[PDB]
């Protein structure tokens, strides 16, 4: 079987900048004959199949915009974008169509890298159909921040909670390149009512000290 | 060299 | 326009097996083979096999020879890939491709939108969808953040849109939490203006078809 290769396996640039992705094949895949490369890229965003955008290694596809061309020959193929534009943020797969099985390469992941944004941060208590079935969950929402990194800490009457949260970041944004984070403080509708304070306490960049938001159950 | 039958939908003879 | 769409999100048990389908429109369904690609978690994309639309030959990855099965339906103009003894780790996004269809007369490269497969002995369950309503706490500067928390599930998938579609701009999904319990919890939040919260209405639709789950829920002050 042929093995396709990428590198870098990640790599962040800032907008308008150039961004080169590299693809090897374990064997030739240049056919003398036509003097054509069995290769093809692929574009893949979050919740979507990939998108093709090149053709024998260098062959555009309709619609494509020109920051996009693919080069390369016999087994090491590149592709570049000139100008890295907020869209363009996305996992770029290489793949091989000289020979059966069809493969593909690990992917490259292309983020953007842009200014500092604080989070906007939000605090839901938990709604009253959550409490009539008998659970309590408080939610923390920081929207919309950069870079990704963010440190969230929940207190309930100002005591440091463990271990009854979970949270997850959002890929990156493909308009304004930013994240969002939510975080759930888990708790039984007994404990919940056994506290006051509610408060979500959140660390960034951004923020020149923590912020907390807070309510009173 | 390149196998006609790993993609039909690729030209055998382009 | 050239189009594949697939059937939805499955759940098996280990030892069982799934069909999954690819229906095709917008081109003659015998002129193009379509192609089956695995995408397993964490993994790359990895070819299964083809069929012909026309004469049904296939050729299939000697990886899944031994336990895939591709069969098509001209009057359907359907594809099918049913895989047979599920091992838990089988879990893994099914596509169907008309892969780098490259002619004198036509060239494209067009893809279903992928289904998802879980394989697991763990029970299903569906989710209890709550509001996260907007109030002084989500709301400022002109803009008020509320949502829905879709809690308890299993498996993935869950999908959630707002107003059936129509509403997109400053939505986010985030992706599932594991519970302690080994249940999923995710979250989904939409801004939107502040000053139209007595006229326009806010619906979270929440999906998830493993167990039947359907769910419309308004999301109000």
């Amino acid at each position: 079987d042929i093995v396709m290769t990428q590198s870098p396996d990640s790599l962040a640039v800032s907008l308008g900048e150039r961004a080169t992705i590299n693809c090897k094949s374990s064997q030739n895949i240049l056919y003398s004959s036509n003097n054509k490369n069995y290769l093809a890229w692929y574009q893949q965003k979050p919740g979507q199949p990939p998108k093709l955008l090149f053709y024998w290694a260098s062959t555009r596809e309709s619609g494509v915009p020109d920051r996009f061309s693919g080069s390369g020959s016999g087994t090491d193929f590149t592709l570049t974008i000139s100008s890295l534009q907020a869209e363009d943020v996305a996992v770029y797969y290489c793949h091989q169509y000289y020979s059966s099985p069809l493969t593909f390469g690990g992917g490259t992941k292309v983020e953007i890298k842009r200014t500092v944004a604080a989070p906007s941060v939000f605090i839901f208590p938990p709604s009253d159909e959550q409490l009539k079935s008998g659970t309590a969950s408080v939610v923390c929402l920081l929207n919309n921040f950069y870079p990704r990194e963010a440190k969230v800490q929940w207190k309930v009457d100002n005591a440091l909670q463990s271990g009854n949260s979970q949270e997850s970041v959002t890929e990156q944004d493909s308009k304004d390149s930013t994240y969002s984070l939510s975080s759930t403080l888990t708790l039984s509708k007994a404990d919940y009512e056994k506290h006051k304070v509610y408060a979500c306490e959140v660390t960034h960049q951004g923020l020149s000290s923590p912020v907390t938001k807070s309510f009173n159950r | 060299n390149p196998d006609p039958n790993a993609n039909p939908n690729v030209d055998p003879n382009a | 326009q050239v189009h594949l769409v697939q059937s939805g999100a499955e759940v098996k048990k280990p030892g069982a097996s799934v069909k999954v389908s690819c229906k095709a429109s917008g081109y003659t369904f015998t002129s193009y083979a379509i192609h089956w690609v695995r995408q397993a978690p964490g993994q790359r994309l990895e070819w299964m096999g083809w069929i012909k639309g026309g004469n049904g030959n296939t050729r299939y990855s000697q990886k899944f020879q031994d336990r895939v099965t591709i069969t098509r339906d001209t009057s359907a103009s359907t594809a099918y890939m049913e895989l047979s003894s599920l091992r838990s780790e089988d879990t893994a996004v099914y596509y169907c491709a008309l892969l780098t269809v490259i002619t004198p007369d036509d060239r494209f490269d067009i893809w279903g939108q992928g289904t998802m497969v879980t394989v697991s002995s763990a029970s299903t369950k569906g989710p209890s969808v709550f509001p996260l309503a907007p109030s002084s706490k989500s709301t400022s500067g002109g803009t008020a953040a509320l949502g829905c928390l879709v809690k308890d599930y299993f498996p993935e998938p869950v999908t959630v849109s707002w107003n059936s579609g129509a509403l997109t701009s400053g939505v986010h999904t985030f992706p599932a939490v594991l519970q302690s319990s080994g249940l999923y919890s995710l979250s989904s939040v939409v801004t939107v203006p502040s000053s139209s919260l007595g006229t326009q209405t806010y619906i979270c639709n929440v999906n998830h078809k493993p167990s039947n789950t359907k769910v419309d829920k308004k999301v109000e002050p």
